[PDB]
This record gives C-alpha cells, sequence and structure tokens, in this order.
C-alpha cells in the first residue's frame, strides 16, 4: 500500500535550522494523519509532531514545541518538519508515519505506515 | 472518509503508584467531517481495576461539559453547534458511555468557536494500594467551512 520516504537529513551545527520532508506514494494521502517521530542515541523512539488530514491542526511534543513546526502539501503528497534552533539533543533518526485515525494521548497507536528514517546530526 | 480522533482511556486510567493523575486527550477540530471516538473502560470489564470509575456527563455525547466562570456546566451539544447529528448507535450498540464508547461527527460548517469536555474518571478506584487516574477530553473547535 502506502510507502513513506524521508529525505533532508545531514550534519547541522548547533543553533541552525533544517527542514525535513517525507513523500507518500499513492492517491490517498489526505486520508492520513501524518506525524514525525525520532530515536536519539541511547533512547527509545519518541513522538515529535503531527499534522491533521487537511493540514489544519498540529500537535507537538513538549520537548520540541516552539522550536519545530510541521506542515503538509496534499497536492504534492509531502509532509515537512521545520526545525529551528537545533540542539545536540536533537541528533536522532527521524521517522515519518501516517494513519487514518489519530490517538492524541498516544500518537504511535494510530500509525499504520512507517518510513525508514533519516539521520540528523547536530554538532556543537 | 475515515478521519477519526480516538481518545482511548483503557490503559491510561488503571491504578498505579503515582495515581491519581490527569490524563488529557486534546481534540483539535478545524476541518469538516471529523469523527470523534471516546473509549471509557467499563466498571467490571476487568476485575478490580475500574470498580469505581465514573463518566460525565451521563448523557454523552448528547450532553457535554462547558466552562462557565470556573465551573464546568452540562449543556446540550446540539445547542452549542447548530446542525449537529448524533448516530443513535455505534456498531449496533447505544451511543452512550454505558456501552463503553461514544462517537460523534461535527457538521460540515461551524461558524462559532467552541470548547467542550467529557470526563472518564477512575481516581476513586483503589487496587493494591494504587489509585486510578482521571481522564479528561477537551474538544477544541475552530470555525470552518
Amino acid at each position: 500500500q502506502v510507502q513513506l520516504q524521508e529525505s533532508g537529513g545531514g550534519l547541522v551545527q548547533a543553533g541552525g535550522s533544517l527542514r525535513l520532508s517525507c513523500a507518500a506514494s499513492g492517491r490517498t494521502f489526505s486520508d492520513y494523519f501524518m506525524g514525525w517521530f525520532r530515536q536519539a542515541p541511547g533512547k527509545e523512539r519518541e513522538f515529535v509532531a503531527a499534522v491533521s488530514w487537511s493540514g489544519g491542526s498540529t500537535y507537538y511534543a513538549d520537548s520540541v514545541k516552539g522550536r519545530f513546526t510541521i506542515s503538509r502539501d496534499n497536492a504534492k503528497n509531502t509532509v515537512f518538519l521545520q526545525m529551528n534552533s537545533l540542539k545536540p539533543e536533537d541528533t536522532a533518526v527521524y521517522y515519518c508515519a501516517g494513519g487514518g485515525s489519530y490517538y492524541p494521548m498516544s500518537p504511535y497507536d494510530g500509525m499504520d505506515y512507517w518510513g525508514k528514517g533519516t539521520q540528523v546530526t547536530v554538532s556543537s | 472518509t475515515n478521519k477519526e480522533y480516538v481518545c482511548d482511556f483503557t490503559d491510561q486510567l488503571k491504578p498505579t503508584e503515582s495515581g491519581p493523575k490527569v490524563k488529557k486527550c486534546e481534540v483539535k477540530v478545524n476541518e469538516p467531517l471529523i469523527k470523534v471516538k471516546i473509549i471509557c473502560p467499563l466498571k467490571g470489564s476487568v476485575e478490580k481495576l475500574y470498580d469505581n470509575i465514573e463518566y460525565v456527563p451521563k448523557k454523552s455525547p448528547y450532553v457535554v461539559l462547558t466552562k462557565e466562570e470556573t465551573k464546568l456546566k452540562e449543556k446540550l451539544l446540539s445547542k452549542l453547534i447548530y446542525g449537529l447529528l448524533i448516530s443513535p448507535t455505534v456498531n449496533e450498540k447505544e451511543n452512550n458511555f454505558k456501552e463503553g464508547v461514544i462517537e460523534f461527527t461535527l457538521p460540515p460548517v461551524v461558524h462559532k468557536a467552541t470548547v467542550f469536555y467529557f470526563i472518564c474518571d477512575n481516581s476513586k478506584t483503589e487496587d493494591d494500594n494504587k489509585k486510578g487516574n482521571r481522564g479528561i477530553v477537551e474538544v477544541y473547535v475552530e470555525p470552518y467551512g
């Protein structure tokens, strides 16, 4: 079915910005609440951000709220993750995901499709 | 379209050592056709864990809680949101918390911003010296259409 592919990762300096993107195959993109997750060194994977079907509503994990913003282009089957004021603690593999239903108290629960991830490394 | 928010309190309100604490499900609605599903675990569905659980309002989703001054007040949702329709049944059961789950979909056009609430409260249940948690749904509706 749907396949997700992240892009845009790389080496960034602390304090800088980087925009990630995620492309989705098929013609059902607007049927999916989309989200970003990450796994940092030595940690479990954690929620980062999510954007609703139409793109009208956004949710952010408390660790990145204010610094990261998420959006989507339903005409291009893409989700974007804008990161500002990057910190060393933001070094991680960033994962794209989507699902028809969204669970605000546990955002991984409604995700039915997952990308393979893209690495982001923040050095100081 | 199968767009749906799900507030599942099943594994959020079980008694734990740090309980009782608040578990909030925030539902952000500014698009048409958004279905909302709230699962509140039934007393006796599992032994001991929800023996004293409580849901508010009892007439959910026809009646909701809204904030007047600091006081939560029960109000008819069809009064707050004109053109709202509620399915009498959900998967062939009454659309009432007494069946463990309620559902509703907001209409294609909403002119007035509104916030309302539901409560699924297990903080009065004790099991093995642990207390359940208090669950709260906040539905935040912005004008759309």
